[PDB]
């Protein structure tokens, strides 16, 4: 469901993202864009490299800044409709949820339930 | 009727709120925590609570007691369900253990596990009320297509009868 799923094949993905993991071993490749029926702000980009040590949590507040958000207004990560807690790492989040492509995908909201 | 059909303001949610108390004592109104305390509604009422409700089965007994609360959720304008429980020996169910009181149909589309806006953690179940705003106005003009009305004060009881539904083996009171 996501629109990097369909600009970019299967093949061309997983070369990226086996070449990105070998390159930077310590750094996830991630893709993050919002849900369909979301009535928050866009982001201008949706290829991130995160560092493994980040914290989800962490992570939260780099998204928030970059859709120019307050701490009062609301935001939610779903990954394969799971929202993953703020304490684990990113490093931790892609080796449990990262595609066959080798990216970790996330999408984002401002409603507990995406849909 | 209501300012907007479906949805509830706060006065209307406090009207509703003190109809529910009235009519069913088990409910009562709360505060919570200081510093999470809302301005728009009255420092007294500000959600509604019911505790040790028994649940006797799920979805010999091994009963289990729930504490149910009413929220209202400024963003969609419309209450929100929130539920905790606990088994025979008053400790704290884990979230597998409360999903096996929460029918199939909704266990993984409109229920959460997010902090209580007015309490402290763990956190608890919640029904998202993604959805009531067009259920309740559904309801609201199919009682006035009957020759009846939905006043103010039975928007929770009808709220209530309707998301039974989610959780069919929690007994909370909304009649008699």
């Amino acid at each position: 469901k996501f629109v990097y799923k369909e600009e970019h094949p299967f093949e061309k993905r997983r070369s990226e993202g086996e070449k990105i993991r070998k390159k930077y071993p310590d750094r996830v490749p991630v893709i993050v864009e919002k849900a369909p029926k979301a009535r928050i702000g866009d982001l201008d980009k949706k290829k991130y490299l995160v560092p493994s040590d980040l914290t989800v949590g962490q992570f939260y507040f780099l998204i928030r800044k970059r859709i120019h958000l307050r701490a009062e207004d609301a935001l939610f990560f779903f990954v394969n409709n799971v929202i993953p807690p703020t304490s684990a790492t990113m490093g931790q989040l892609y080796q449990e949820h990262h595609e066959e492509d080798f990216f970790l995908y996330i999408a984002y909201s401002d409603e507990s339930v995406y849909g | 009727k209501f300012k907007e059909t479906g949805v509830i303001t706060p006065e209307e949610f406090v009207a509703a709120g003190d109809h529910l108390v009235h009519h069913c004592p088990t409910w009562q109104w709360a505060t919570g925590e200081e510093l999470k305390v809302k301005a728009y509604l009255p420092t007294g009422k500000q959600f509604l609570v019911t505790k040790n409700v028994p649940c006797y089965k799920r979805c010999i007994l091994q009963t289990r007691t729930y504490d149910l609360y009413i929220t209202y959720d400024k963003y969609y304008q419309t209450p929100r369900l929130w539920l905790f429980g606990y088994d025979e020996q008053r400790q704290p169910l884990t979230v597998e253990h409360m999903y096996e009181d929460i029918s199939q149909d909704h266990v993984k589309k409109t229920v959460t596990i997010e902090n209580h806006p007015h309490l402290p953690p763990p956190p608890m179940c919640s029904v998202h009320p993604k959805r009531h705003a067009e259920v309740m106005k559904k309801i609201i003009e199919t009682v006035a297509e009957g020759g009846g009305e939905l006043g103010v004060h039975m928007y929770l009881l009808i709220f209530l009868k309707f998301v039974q539904a989610v959780i069919p083996t929690i007994e909370y009171d909304y009649t008699r």
